[PDB]
């Protein structure tokens, strides 16, 4: 069982290298990376350079020609040149010779599109030391500087590179590049198709074409003027960043664009002693999400001399108000959709600098489908049904010009469906990733793998038509590289064909350090899960592949994991990404940071990361990674805010019946409606009679009386706890906690009591085991190593309502490292419902096993709506290859 | 039910009249439930001119003398007559001329039979330049709309030159001053600004079938609480018929009241109050089950929805009910409310299992009093009840009535009873006499079973009458009584009782001094089942 079973490519690809959230980062931040060719270079000295043949095109200045000779060797266009740095620092400048030309201004000229060395890239060390990566970089040089004409291959993807998985590498050593990279994204990526025409054939230079494309494409311009005014100029369609914009589309915009017309004790230290351990605690709220407004005009001011300026876009819009930012403010968010808008007749004039992108807003009675049947059709999409009054406070029917000039639906007078692709889940738990994964409507998970039972028979139960294998993943995929039918119950294998997309989550337990791999380490790293999953990639070669993770894993042993994942996809020619995601930007209330790593086949397109749904705090959303001193960032361009407004505990759990300490009832009643948006989705529309696993751990007396005892003001933990005798359920008397020590760092109450509960305050690194007390109200633990750990900050903490919930975990502990699992206001620890809740599970998902079990699988699950936001940036490119 | 040899090769063609047009109060031209049609049965292939043939010979017309337009519906989603050209198409197949339609509905229009006895025959049609122009007339004091027949106009006609034939079409004084709209759709009534200006340009995508619904100019208007055809069309688009219906009555048919879209929770739970002559605060609301008919989702007093999101998943065709029920205390208080299962034991010494609603802040006397609200007690005895807890068929404690609820917890091996105080119980010698928990157990002490229970202890008892008060309560066998074996249960330990010595005395109960804390002694029983 110790060793993983493997392909020889991955095998060798780790042999060949031979030699619980420690938040990584609270970022000193790094501009990064810094394109890397800039600056100066040693020429050389040549005896003879001269132009074989003639001029094939002349131009203005520059007299173009097909090949060049320096000191008796030729060199054509297309052929790769190696040029030196000036600085003594190793790195030889690779490039390819674009073009040929003679400028008298300047020179014998070529142009010099250069590579990147593997080692440059992410991949750094574990790069192939032949392998060059295309980048955007590139630039005219003087022929002199070309050191040599050095040889460099395509190694192309063959015809039949979908089952060269399991195949062995005889299949001499020489430059090779086969992969695009970008350095930003850390995207790798299939060389651009960019053709040239016949014209420019001879100086063609791919870098040039897509510097063009690019910076064509980001300058915002107006397209078709329809009024000239005495001051402006009237347009009826504005373009920028690839999006169009007309005259009554949506835009979004920060919270800055424009404002609405509306109107906007000491402590007993006796009863309290552990209270003063929240005055060092005396954090950023979640921004404002995006205003919204409707385009009514586009304009350019005119320079005065009577002509526009078209630098200075301008766009005229009504303003839509969110529930929120009526009169009713706030609490108007709690019942409402999270797409419903405010009509207003108020308007504003923005720069078209600060339109965020492009939104659809419709009146919701001229919609043919139903208004959630239109919410749930696509990305953007809000719709309002009445119109705000700011001046009466009041609320009225939209006027006439608010319903969409477009449709009318009279007359003239006078849905893409694509085949699902078929998923193997790999360590797929009860089924979280697959869920969403089938929400956005990508996937058919036929297959799945979970050793642990309980959370097998969980995805049997969510997956009916599947085949779900508990056998170890080594042991069956040795099964099929021996070319076995099926396991020794009967089950039948996936073969090369059948997995078109893989999915997984690694266990990366023992590796999981931050410093160094050691020998026994890298042992342990060699046969872990990883390789495993990794060699099932590698095996199946499937259309798209997923590893989500802990976010420290692309910080695991100084990023060692993560490079050499990629650097083994990156072998298997696959083009590949990695970034970090928080799971409350996508529909949740928690925080939740996830390593995903993608890979697409070379057919394929790669997919981007989600951009974010939902506004949040900002502490809990630093996505980026460094990686040997780069700072490597996702494809995400929402930092600061987000369309629709964040979800809370409130929003997750307030339509649930109130229960108790040990709730054993598997079956109950709602007892009421869904009170929120969020809990009419995962509640669904239709009637639900039972409702389940709303099941709550049964807690000893003492810690039952110490969660009764928390306050239901929030902030509130163990520190908010009275130092009182108590009379515990069970007949036991809870002991005041007594203060034998004096403590150095926090001193003494204004009482002049003593802070100490032990010996080990004075460093004398004694802990009298005489002195350790048992039974108390407080908890003699936390007052015990407080000083070391920030106080036990929300331990024995209540949630928000208003707030979010901390990582859900797989066993709530009040004591805990992520233990303020307390219920807002009754006196428990958060439910299973609860926490599935917090996980973005639908209520009708099926859970198996005891209370401790569906905790465990609720709390290892990858949240539906993250899954889904993926999903549909990979149905994006499902759909792109055409 | 079974079809046909050749069913399939049929289609029905709904033929409607001018007649049915009058009295509707709705959008378009008529209502579909309501509307009479002249059904026929036809064969797909069958050309126009063959259905034109039999149409005019089975309804009484000369072929000439009626003009068929086609029931065609719009993007918008409603449904206007279409031109058809009679002479062009009538050799298409009406399969092709319907689009696969089916059934496929055809405005008829004929002359009026008492207009043509006297000679006039059926207007000519020019299908580029002509439109056909339904005329509504909305009266403002009654609220209602007046059916005034369709019109012939050239689409290059002046609005204004409309107005006399609207006037005299409705019985108006001419030279009337006249509010004109369009009913595009419904909830879109689009009032007419200028009248000098065509009927091309006055009508965005004019189209045959188009409505314009009209009204006088009059300041009495504004007594009406609809005005305008526009705010009538609204109100009309929002209109919905409830059906309220009590879920404590059996198959109670309901009441039906007719109410707004946009109405909240208060102004429902007001109106229903008033046609039940009740408070508000006194009504419980269920939104419906909706694919089931019955009672769903209880709603809350601060419920934020409309009466719309309450009815919106039942179809259009489906009766919209609503259902409720009448309550002893106002809903607040109703919904603190804490449902406690409990064991209620009777007179006959026999466990019931029942479910009480004390308030959640209560007492456990409130609890008592409910359970008291809820049975019947002895024939004599106090009258008075008490609150048990027992756990693995022991009786643990007694639980005074001041006690909170919310300090207990109905788990799984915890079983709260209440039973009446027997008479004998509950006022005795407190220095001589005392209440003693008594439970069965087979073999050892630990395995237990049986309904435990209190009984009262004399002084020197003489231990056999203490046993026969015992024999007095269970009364299972006659003697096999006999086969009793008691013991004096205290932290595990158990001595047993000799019969016939009679060892009895209070000093063989209590534990050590100024004791409570920790499990008190108990009467054990061996027996089995
Ligand atoms: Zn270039
Ligand atoms: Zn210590």
């Amino acid at each position: 069982p110790t060793k993983a079973t493997t392909t020889k490519l991955v095998y060798q690809i780790f042999d060949t290298f031979f030699a619980d959230e420690e938040v990584d980062d609270n970022i000193p931040e790094m501009p990064s990376p810094k394109k890397m060719h800039q600056g100066k270079k040693k020429k050389q000295n040549k005896n003879r350079i001269s132009w074989v043949g003639e001029a094939v095109k002349t131009d203005g200045k520059k007299s173009y020609y097909k090949k060049v000779c320096i000191d008796a060797e030729t060199l054509e266009v297309g052929d790769c040149v190696s040029v030196i740095p000036d600085d003594s620092s190793k790195p030889l400048y690779l490039a390819r010779v674009t073009a040929l030309w003679e400028d008298s201004s300047n020179g014998q000229m070529f142009h010099a599109h250069w590579f990147c060395a593997g080692t440059d890239t992410v991949l750094g060390a574990t790069s192939d030391p032949l392998e060059l990566f295309l980048v955007d970089e590139c630039e005219d040089m003087q022929l002199s500087y070309i050191h040599s004409k050095v040889k460099v291959i395509y190694k192309a993807p063959s015809e039949n590179w979908a089952m060269e998985g399991g195949m062995d590498p005889e299949s001499g050593k020489t430059y090779f590049y086969q992969l695009w990279y970008d350095q930003d994204y850390a995207r790798f990526e299939s060389p651009p198709k960019t053709q040239p025409t016949e014209d420019n054939k001879f100086k063609f230079c791919v870098s040039c074409a897509r510097l063009a494309e690019m910076r064509q494409k980001e300058i915002p311009r107006v397209l078709e003027q329809l009024e000239d005014l005495d001051s402006r100029v009237l347009y009826y369609s504005a373009t920028k960043n690839g999006i169009l914009y007309r005259v009554g589309d949506g835009v979004y915009l920060p919270p800055e664009a424009f404002t609405f017309n509306i109107k906007l004790e000491p402590v007993d230290e006796d009863l309290y002693p552990e209270h003063y351990r929240k005055y060092s605690d005396y954090n950023l709220d979640a921004p404002e999400p995006y205003r919204i407004g409707r385009i009514k005009e586009i304009f350019c001011p005119k320079k005065s001399n009577g002509r526009p300026n078209e630098t200075d876009i301008k766009i005229r819009v009504n303003k839509f108000y969110r529930p929120e930012n009526t009169h009713k403010s706030t609490p108007a968010s709690y019942h409402a959709d999270i797409n419903l808008l405010y009509w207003s007749d108020e308007e504003a004039v923005v720069d078209f600098k600060a339109v965020q992108g492009r939104c659809t807003v419709e009146y919701g009675e001229d919609l043919p489908e139903c208004v959630q049947v239109y919410s749930m059709g696509g990305p953007n999409r809000f719709y309002f049904l009445e119109a705000y009054n700011a001046k009466s406070k009041s609320f009225e029917d939209p006027p006439n010009h608010a319903r969409s000039p477009g449709n009318k639906g009279k007359g003239k007078g006078k849905e893409i469906k694509l085949p699902k692709l078929r998923t193997l889940d790999v360590f797929s738990g009860c089924g979280g990733l697959s869920e969403g994964f089938h929400q956005a409507g990508i996937s058919d998970t036929l297959w799945a793998i979970e050793m642990w039972d309980p959370a097998a028979q969980a995805f049997r139960l969510n997956n009916p038509g599947s085949t779900v294998f508990t056998e170890d993943c080594n042991i069956l995929l040795k099964l099929v590289m021996a070319g076995e039918t099926t396991n020794s119950r009967g089950q039948r294998l996936p073969q090369k064909g059948d997995v078109e997309m893989l999915c997984g989550g690694p266990p990366c337990q023992g590796f999981s350090g931050m410093n160094r791999f050691n020998s026994r380490t890298y042992s342990k790293f060699k046969n872990s899960l990883v390789v495993s999953f990794l060699s099932y990639c590698d095996y199946y070669r499937p259309r798209f592949f997923l590893l989500e993770n802990v976010r420290n894993f692309v910080s695991f042993k100084r990023s060692m994991v993560l490079k050499l994942t990629l650097r083994c996809l990156v072998r298997m020619g696959y083009q590949c990404t990695f970034g970090v995601l928080q799971a409350g930007q996508y529909g949740v209330a928690q925080t939740r940071r996830r390593a995903i790593i993608l890979a697409a086949a070379p057919g394929e397109k790669l997919p981007l990361f989600p951009e974010p749904l939902h506004v949040f705090a900002p502490r809990a959303c630093q996505l980026s990674v460094v990686v040997d001193d780069k700072k490597f960032v996702s494809n995400i361009t929402r930092l600061s805010s987000g369309p629709f407004r964040t979800i809370t505990v409130r929003d997750t759990m307030s339509d649930l019946p109130e229960v108790r300490n040990g709730a054993s009832a598997l079956e109950i009643s709602y007892n009421g409606e869904p009170q929120s948006w969020f809990q009419r989705q995962l509640r669904g529309a239709q009637y639900q009679p039972i409702l389940r696993d709303h099941i709550c751990k049964d807690m000893s007396a003492l810690v039952a009386a110490r969660m009764r005892h928390i306050p239901l003001a929030p902030g509130s933990d163990w520190r908010d706890l009275p130092n009182i005798e108590v009379r515990l359920s069970d007949g036991t008397m809870a002991r005041k906690l007594r203060y034998t020590h004096h403590d150095r760092k926090n001193g003494r109450s204004s009482s002049g009591a003593l802070r100490g509960v032990c010996s080990c305050v004075e460093a004398g690194k004694a802990c009298d085991p005489a002195a350790r007390q048992f039974n108390t109200l407080i908890p003699w633990c936390l007052p015990h190593t407080g000083n070391r750990h920030n106080h036990w900050a929300g331990l024995y903490g209540r949630l928000e309502w208003d707030g979010f919930f901390s990582t859900t975990v797989t066993n709530p502990e009040p004591m805990g490292k992520q233990g303020r699992v307390l219920h807002p206001e009754q006196h428990r620890v958060v439910s299973v419902r609860e926490c599935a809740r917090s996980q973005g599970f639908p209520d009708t998902y099926r859970l198996f096993g005891n209370i401790l079990d569906k905790h465990r699988q609720v709390g290892n699950a990858v949240p539906p709506p993250l899954a889904k936001a993926i999903g549909l940036e990979i149905k994006l490119c499902m759909l792109a290859k055409a | 039910g079974p079809l046909g040899s050749e069913a399939h090769l049929y289609m029905q063609v709904q033929i409607v009249a001018e007649d049915q047009f009058c009295g509707h109060q709705g959008n378009d031209m008529y209502d579909e439930e309501k509307v009479k049609y002249t059904v026929f049965k036809v064969l797909k292939n069958s050309s126009l001119a063959e259905f034109v043939q039999s149409l005019s010979q089975t309804m009484g017309f000369p072929q000439d003398q009626i003009r068929l337009w086609p029931m065609q519906a719009r993007s918008n989603g409603t449904k206007r007559p279409a031109m058809l050209d009679n002479e062009a198409d009538g050799n298409k197949t009406m399969i092709e001329l319907s689009d696969n339609e089916n059934p496929w509905t055809i405005f008829l229009e004929t002359v009026d039979p008492e207009l043509a006895a006297s000679g006039a025959t059926l207007p000519k049609f020019d299908k580029d330049h002509d439109v056909m122009l339904f005329l509504k007339m909305y009266d403002p004091k009654t609220r209602s709309l007046n059916y005034c027949g369709h019109i012939y106009t050239p689409i290059s006609c002046k609005i204004r030159d409309l107005l006399p034939v609207m006037c005299d079409r409705a019985g108006f004084i001419q030279d009337t001053s006249l509010i004109l709209y369009e009913e595009v759709k419904p909830n879109l009534t689009e009032r007419i600004q200028d009248y000098d200006v065509s009927l091309d340009k006055a009508l965005d995508e004019l189209m045959d079938g188009d409505i314009i619904v009209f009204q006088k100019d009059d300041p009495e208007n504004d007594n009406s609480e609809l005005p305008t055809a526009k705010e009538y069309f609204r109100d009309l688009y929002h209109r919905v018929d409830v059906i309220f219906c009590d879920k404590t009555i059996p198959n109670d048919p309901g009441f039906v009241v007719t109410l707004s879209n946009r109405m909240n929770y208060f102004q429902v739970a007001k109106t229903v109050a008033q046609r039940l002559n009740t408070d508000p605060m006194l009504l419980q609301f269920f939104k419906s089950q909706g694919y089931r008919d019955g009672p769903g989702n209880p709603l809350r007093h601060n419920y934020e929805g409309t009466l719309r999101d309450l009815l919106q998943f039942f179809k259009p065709r489906q009766p919209k009910k609503l259902y409720y029920q009448q309550l002893k205390m106002k809903i607040t208080d109703f919904e603190n409310r804490r449902s406690f299962k409990c064991i209620w034991l009777n007179s006959q010494f026999r466990e019931e299992e029942i479910t009480l609603y004390p308030d959640k802040h209560g007492c456990v006397r409130d609890l008592l009093e409910e359970c008291k609200k809820a049975v019947e007690l002895g024939e004599k005895a106090s009258g008075k009840l008490r609150l048990l807890e027992i756990v693995s068929y022991k009786i643990i404690g007694v639980h005074q009535e001041d006690e909170l609820l919310e300090c207990l917890s109905p788990a799984t091996s915890r079983t709260f009873r209440i039973e009446e105080i027997p008479l004998d119980q509950v006022d005795i010698d407190k220095e001589n006499e005392m209440l003693v928990t008594v439970a069965h157990f087979h073999k050892e002490v630990f395995g237990t079973f049986g309904i435990p229970f209190l009984l009262r202890i004399h002084q020197g008892e003489h231990f056999r009458e203490v046993m026969k008060r015992i024999q007095s309560l269970l009364d299972i066998q006659e003697k096999e009584f006999e086969k009793f074996k008691f013991a004096i249960v205290m932290m595990g330990r158990h001595q047993y009782i000799n019969e016939d010595e009679y060892e009895v005395n209070l000093k063989d109960f209590e534990p050590q001094p100024g004791n409570m804390s920790h499990p008190r002694p108990w009467l054990g029983l061996d027996h089995f089942n």
